[PDB]
C-alpha cells in the first residue's frame, strides 16, 4: 500492500 | 571499515571524566593519528533532544587500530540519568572513572546501579588523578573498594580491567602518563566483545498495519527492528493475546515483492492462514521461541519535567497510567519502593509494572508513561517478572 515513497504499508 | 562500539565515560562530579575523554581522544590523536579535541570544547556539551527530553550531551569519536569509538559524555548527574533510561546513549561498555583522592562518592554508586538496570554489559574503571597521590598502597585499597562496589550490582568486580592513570597529565603531554592511556584503550579493544549487529539478532517486526489478502491470509506491516524475516520462514504473533504461529508466505515493499525484510525497511509480511480479526496492531511478529510475552516487570523510570514534556507536580501511584511500548498503549498499575507515594519531576525510581495483557518484551524495552493524555515518564524494563 500500500505504501510508494516511506509510510506503513503493503502487500503479498 | 571498523567495528563500531559505544561507550562513554560515567562517574561521580568533578573525578576527570571530561578531562580523560579529552585525554583520549589528545592521545590516540598523536599516536594513530586522526583528530584531536579540547576539553573546552567537550565540557561545555550542547543540548539536543530526544523526544521533547533536552539532554547535555558531548559525543567523541577516536580510532584504534581494530575498532571506531563513539564516546559520550555529559555535565550532569541528571545528563546520565536520562541519557541511560532513554537510550538516546546506549553504550555497549562505559568508563567508570573514580578519582584516586576520593573513592567512590555517591555517583560512583549511582551510575553502576544505573548501568545495571539499563542493560549496560560492560564496565571498565580508570582510576584517576593519581599523579596527585602521594605514597602508598591506597591504590589499592581504592581498586578492592571500586571492586565489591562493582560486584554488589553483578558486575565481575573480580575480573575488571582497572587503569591507573592522570587524564590532566596525560592530557598535558606527559609521556609516562600518556602510557596509561593506551594501555586503556587497550581495555576497551580487548575486553568489550564486538557488539552484535542489529541484522544479526533473531527477527522482530513491531506491527503497526494489518489487512486481508482474500484467499491468502493477512498481511501485517511495519519496520523490521531488527534480523532477517524470509519468505517460507515460520514466525509467531506475540504479545496482548495467545502466540499464535504461521508461515510467511511474501514480502513486499513499495508494491515490490522481495525474498526478504531486512532490518530498517518497512515491510509488508503475508501471513499464511491467519485472519484479519485476529492480529492486533501492538503485537510483534518475531522469530519463534526468542521473545516472549510478560505483563510483569521491573523498570527504572524518570519523571520529565514540565519543560520536557510533563508534568511540574509530582507521580503519584494507584492511578493506572498507560505505558506505551513500541506501537499501542496499555494500562498498568505500579508498586513503588517501600513507604514511597510519590515521585518528583525531574526524579528516577524504581517501578514494577503489571499490565492489563501481554507485551513482548525482554530487559532493555523502552517505554513512556503516559497519563492525562500527557507523556509524564520514560522508562526501561530492567527485569521482566512473568
Ligand atoms: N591533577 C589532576 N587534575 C585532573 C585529573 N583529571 C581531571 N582533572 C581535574 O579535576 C577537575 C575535574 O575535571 P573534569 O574532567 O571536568 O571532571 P568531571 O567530568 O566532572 O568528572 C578539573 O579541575 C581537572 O583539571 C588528574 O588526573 N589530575
Ligand atoms: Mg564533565
Amino acid at each position: 500492500s500500500c505504501n510508494c515513497v516511506c509510510g506503513f504499508c503493503c502487500s503479498x | 571499515t571498523k567495528p563500531h562500539v559505544n561507550v562513554g565515560t560515567i562517574g561521580h562530579v568533578d573525578h576527570g571524566k571530561t578531562t580523560l575523554t579529552a585525554a583520549i581522544t589528545t592521545v590516540l590523536a598523536k599516536t594513530y593519528g586522526g583528530a584531536a579535541r579540547a576539553f573546552d570544547q567537550i565540557d561545555n556539551a550542547p543540548e539536543e533532544k530526544a523526544r521533547g527530553i533536552t539532554i547535555n550531551t558531548s559525543h567523541v569519536e577516536y580510532d584504534t587500530p581494530t575498532r571506531h569509538y563513539a564516546h559520550v559524555d555529559c555535565p550532569g548527574h541528571a545528563d546520565y540519568v536520562k541519557n541511560m533510561i532513554t537510550g538516546a546513549a546506549q553504550m555497549d561498555g562505559a568508563i567508570l572513572v573514580v578519582a584516586a583522592t576520593d573513592g567512590p562518592m555517591p555517583q560512583t554508586r549511582e551510575h553502576i546501579l544505573l548501568g545495571r538496570q539499563v542493560g549496560v554489559p560492560y564496565i571498565i574503571v580508570f582510576l584517576n588523578k593519581c599523579d596527585m597521590v602521594d605514597d602508598e598502597e591506597l591504590l589499592e585499597l581504592v581498586e578492592m573498594e571500586v571492586r565489591e562496589l562493582l560486584s554488589q550490582y553483578d558486575f565481575p568486580g573480580d575480573d575488571t580491567p582497572i587503569v591507573r592513570g592522570s587524564a590532566l597529565k596525560a592530557l598535558e603531554g606527559d609521556a609516562e602518563w600518556e602510557a596509561k592511556i593506551l594501555e586503556l584503550a587497550g581495555f576497551l579493544d580487548s575486553y568489550i566483545p564486538e557488539p552484535e549487529r542489529a541484522i544479526d539478532k533473531p527477527f522482530l517486526l513491531p506491527i503497526e498495519d494489518v489487512f486481508s489478502i482474500s484467499g491468502r491470509g493477512t498481511v501485517v506491516t511495519g519496520r523490521v527492528e531488527r534480523g532477517i524475516i524470509k519468505v517460507g520462514e515460520e514466525v509467531e504473533i506475540v504479545g496482548i493475546k495467545e502466540t499464535q504461529k504461521s508461515t510467511c508466505t511474501g514480502v513486499e515493499m513499495f508494491r515490490k515483492l522481495l525474498d526478504e525484510g531486512r532490518a530498517g525497511e518497512n515491510v509488508g509480511v503475508l501471513l499464511r492462514g491467519i485472519k484479519r480479526e485476529e492480529i492486533e496492531r501492538g503485537q510483534v511478529l518475531a522469530k519463534p521461541g526468542t521473545i516472549k510475552p510478560h505483563t510483569k516487570f521491573e523498570s527504572e523510570v524518570y519523571i520529565l519535567s514540565k519543560d520536557e514534556g510533563g508534568r511540574h507536580t509530582p507521580f503519584f501511584k494507584g492511578y493506572r497510567p498507560q505505558f506505551y511500548f513500541r506501537t499501542t498503549d496499555v494500562t498498568g498499575t505500579i508498586e513503588l519502593p517501600e513507604g514511597v507515594e510519590m515521585v518528583m519531576p525531574g526524579d528516577n525510581i524504581k517501578m514494577v509494572v503489571t499490565l492489563i495483557h501481554p507485551i513482548a518484551m525482554d530487559d532493555g524495552l523502552r517505554f513512556a508513561i503516559r497519563e492525562g493524555g500527557r507523556t509524564v515518564g520514560a522508562g526501561v524494563v530492567a527485569k521482566v517478572l512473568g
